[PDB]
Order: C-alpha cells, then structure tokens, then sequence
C-alpha cells in the first residue's frame, strides 16, 4: 500500500510497510528484498536468506582512457619546446658563421642537418660538445619526467574503502533519507562508521537524498564529488544500466540478508524455509540473480 | 608534479657559453690561416 | 652529403625514434616500480577450460557433495573431470589440500569454503591466495534441537550480535588482527 | 606498529605503561594490547 518495506514508528508504535501488511492481517506472505533485521524478527517470522548482501559505496563516471596526444606536450612544457628550437637555430646560425648567396644556402642546409642531432676546428667543436651535452640533459629530463607521470597514474588509488571517504571531505557522501541504511550509521558505535555519521549530520549542502533514483542521478551529475551509500544489490545493479556510469567500489560495510517473511505462526512458514533452502542448493537462486542482473544487463 | 624551466635554464647558458666560446676560436683560425 | 631532401628525413625519423624508446623506457620503469601482481584464474570458468593446472576438493563433506549433485553446466564439467582425474585430485584432510597447493609450484588449486581460504592467506609462509568470486552463497548458523526453548532466543542473540557488529570485529580479530601478513 | 607484526613491540612488565595499554579504550591502542598479551615470545621486559 504505502510502497514501503517495513519499520516501526517511534511515536504511534505503528508498524508500516509490508511488515505492517503482515501483522495486521492484510497479507499472508511477503516476497521482496526485505532486510532481515532484529526488530523485524520480533513481529514477523523470517526464513533463511535467499540473497546475501551488504551496505556499499557508489562512484561517478570516470573518464575513459585517454587524451593521449596532450600527454606528450605536457612533460616537456610548451614554453621549453620553443626554446630548444630557438637555440637549435641559434647553434646552426653560429655554426653557419664558422664555415656567394647560394653558397650560404647550401651551408645553411648543411648546418641545419648537423643541428638535427644524431674536423678538429676547436671553434665549432666546443659547439658539438656543449650542444650534445645540452641535448643530453634534455633527453635525460624527458625520460625521467615521463617515468613519474606513469608512476603517478598507477598511484592514484581509487576510493577503496569507507575509511577513505572518512579520511577526506572533498568528496561529499550520504545515503537514503530513510530506511535501514541511514539507521546503521545512526545507531552504530564503530569508530570509523561513526565519524562518517558525525560528518553526514552536519552536512552543507545536504548529503541525504529522497529516493534511490535521486542518489543515482546525484552521483551521475556531480563530476565525481558525491558518493551514494546503499545496499550492494541495488549498487551492482545500477552498474549494469545505461549509460553504465556508476561503479561498485570496495567490499561492503556489513552483512545483511533478504528473506521471505511470514506472520508469527503461519502454517506456510516452515515449508517456505525448506523451499528457499531447496532452491538454494539446486542453484535456481544463483541462476535467477545472474538472469535479472547480468543476462539483461546493458554492460 | 610539474617540471620547471629552472633546471633547464642553466644548460642554455653553457650552450650559448659554448657557442660564444666557439665564435672566439672561429675568429682566430681565420687570423692564423 | 648535405642533401636537404633526405637529411630532414634523418633528423625527423631520429627524433621520432628517440621518443619511442624514451616512452618504452619510462613505461618499463612503471611496471617494475609500483609493480602490481595479476593472477591467472579469474573464476571456476578458468579451471573448466584447461586441465594443465589440477584442481580438487576434500574427499568428504559439503564441498565434494556440491560438485556432485550440481546441475550447473560449468561445475558439472568440473565434476566430470574430477571423477576420473589421473592422478587423484582429492585430499583427505584440509592440511593436505593446502600443502598440496603449496608444494605444487602453482599446478594444483584447492576448492574450499571462503572462510578458511582467506584464513590460510593470513598464515605463514603466505604462499596461498584467494582468487575469483565464490561459487555459491552459504552460511554458518547456530543449531538447536527441534523445538528447543533455546531456539528463539539464541536466534535473537545472533541478530543483535550482527547489528551491534560484534561479529564483524570478531572475524577481523581472529582473521586479520592476528594475521601473519 | 598495530598495522604490522613482523617487528615485535612490548612494554615494561609492570607499571603505568603496562597499565595504559591494559585499560585503553581507544581503537589503535587496544588492538596493540591484544597483541602484546598473547604475544609469543613474550614482548614484555622486567626492567628498562
Ligand atoms: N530493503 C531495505 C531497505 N533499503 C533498501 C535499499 N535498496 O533498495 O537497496 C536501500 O538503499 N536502503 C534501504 O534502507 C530493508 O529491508 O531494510
Ligand atoms: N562447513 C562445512 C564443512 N566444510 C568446511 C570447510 N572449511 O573448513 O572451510 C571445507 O573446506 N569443507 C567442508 O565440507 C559444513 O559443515 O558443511
Ligand atoms: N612514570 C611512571 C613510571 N614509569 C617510568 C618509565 N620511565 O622510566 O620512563 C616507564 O617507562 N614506565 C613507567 O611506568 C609512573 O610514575 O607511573
């Protein structure tokens, strides 16, 4: 009815969602991605989980490799490419004055082929030794500069853990404004996970969103500055939807499970549990997930 | 990390230093010969 | 001589090849520096499509029963192989399978539950690793006799323990806090 | 030190330093206590 899973109101002591529809006799058996929680077991019976999952992190589209072309003019700067062809024509104009008009055109084409790097005139000899040394430091400094740009590229470690989001602020992060996910961070006592909550409590702009869709888009439109925290099942599912610009990063934070829920003392209870276990050992449960997540995935 | 013309600068002076020393030994070879 | 035709081919081709060897040099210095390892097998699919690397499970218990009654295409292809494996790919104890993996120089894999697998990865001399996604999705539980009065509370206990997250810490303590790696 | 174990670490077998890690509630320090306790060989020393 109210399009909700199920949780108890703090005021009216009123159970809403499907858990509501089960305890007030409106339904006989719920089959949905309902998280088996503590306070739920106290009002409704669960079976074994038919799908194990956890709270995880979502990232924005990373640019695909690569520009390439403008990673050659970058190591050796634009203003140093110029100077090495200003003294290049400054060496071949000093070597040209050591050697009537066309006799200086075949000699400016003979000094510009010796300037293009590869007798004992002590003049241009201390040109060929100090220009060669000049182009030795340059090639040694281009080789070293490039080895630090491919090193820095392999060092930029993607946001691996929830410890990483806590270790900075440049990337905003929040969860659903209601539901289990927000209730974890709130209730939790764990050192890291609390430090994340104290952040999200005092967040400007607000890091909380209203829907699962509103968060997917916020991730999808913040140029990689917002991370949405949600359950793994939905996270690895949005990784398969066009335009395929959301990625599941790092292991989950906890270990929940989705199970079939029946009212307390339902005759349908016990067989359903056997069914889930039967379906699990047969592989129908693994096959069904690969069906809906990956076999119809656009990636 | 970003490279600078700094270190590169002090090698442009040895070049034009070796160029200016070259035009110094060039002008003495056409005097002797 | 100074043919400004082919001479500018020299200087330009010489500069092109200067860059190429510089770009092979600095990139070779990238794989030797940071140096990240990559494992062969990515899934049970990469074990069914070759037999150069042997693979078996324990000789008794859950895991062997899994491949047996498996109706899945790839696992059945793994089971049919392991039934008639020459020599035998099955092991009697867990200590046998681990040391067989270790003393096979990389020519025998051992299939077992995900728990102990990431446990052995933390034990010396740390010559074992867990690769590829798990095959199935099991779970340990606490078992009580049919109709036990212990039943419903012990169940409520585990839940409370999981939400309070003592289970997470307890795993990390015995698996990683005391891990030798 | 808490992140690794290849380099052993311990304190005095009795006193304020030994007690500090024993009663510590902080994440890092408590983990260091759990190591120094069950350590083998013993990380504690009788004198400075
Ligand atoms: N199904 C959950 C509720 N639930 C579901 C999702 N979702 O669908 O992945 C979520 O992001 N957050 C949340 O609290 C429950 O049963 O508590
Ligand atoms: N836990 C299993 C028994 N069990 C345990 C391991 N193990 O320790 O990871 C194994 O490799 N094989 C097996 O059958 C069971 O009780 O069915
Ligand atoms: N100052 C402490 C005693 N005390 C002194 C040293 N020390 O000598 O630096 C020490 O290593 N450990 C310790 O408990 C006390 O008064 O409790």
């Amino acid at each position: 009815g109210d399009g909700k899973y199920g949780a108890r109101d703090a005021d009216t002591k009123i159970w809403n969602g499907m858990v509501g529809e089960l305890v007030y006799g409106k339904a006989d058996i719920a089959i949905a991605p309902l998280t088996i929680t503590l306070v739920r077991e106290e009002v409704i019976d669960f079976s074994k989980p038919f799908m194990s999952l956890g709270i995880s992190i979502m990232i924005k589209k990373p640019q695909k490799s690569k520009p390439g072309v403008f990673s050659f003019l970058d190591p050796l700067a634009y203003e140093i490419w110029m100077c090495i062809v200003f003294a290049y024509i400054g060496v071949s104009v000093v070597l040209f004055l050591v050697s009537t008009n066309e006799f200086g055109i075949f000699n400016s084409l003979w000094f510009s082929l010796g300037a293009f790097m590869q007798p004992r005139s002590l003049s241009g000899r201390i040109v060929g030794g100090v220009w060669w040394f000049f182009t030795l430091i340059i090639i040694s400094s281009y080789t070293a500069n490039l080895a630090a740009f491919l090193t820095v590229e392999r060092m930029v470690s993607p946001i691996e853990s929830a410890e990483d989001l806590s270790k900075q602020t440049e990337i905003a992060y929040g969860t659903l404004d209601s539901g289990s996910t927000k209730e974890f961070f709130r209730r939790s006592k764990i050192a890291v996970f609390d430090k994340m909550w104290t952040y999200m409590r005092s967040a400007e702009p607000s890091v909380f969103v209203r829907t699962t869709a509103e968060g997917v888009a916020r991730v999808r439109k913040s140029k990689g500055k917002y991370a949405y925290l949600l359950e793994s099942t939905m996270n690895e599912y949005i990784e398969q939807r066009k335009p395929c610009d959301t990625m599941k990063v790092g292991g989950n934070l906890d270990s929940k499970g989705y199970g079939i829920a029946t009212p307390k003392g339902s005759s349908l209870g016990t067989p359903v549990n056997l069914a889930v276990l039967k379906l699990s050992e047969q592989g129908v449960l693994d096959k069904l997930k690969n069906k809906w997540w990956y076999d119809k995935g656009e990636c | 990390s970003a490279l600078s013309l700094s270190n590169v600068a002090g090698v442009f002076y040895i070049l034009v230093g070796g160029l200016g020393l070259a035009m110094l030994v060039a002008l003495i070879e056409f005097c002797y010969k």
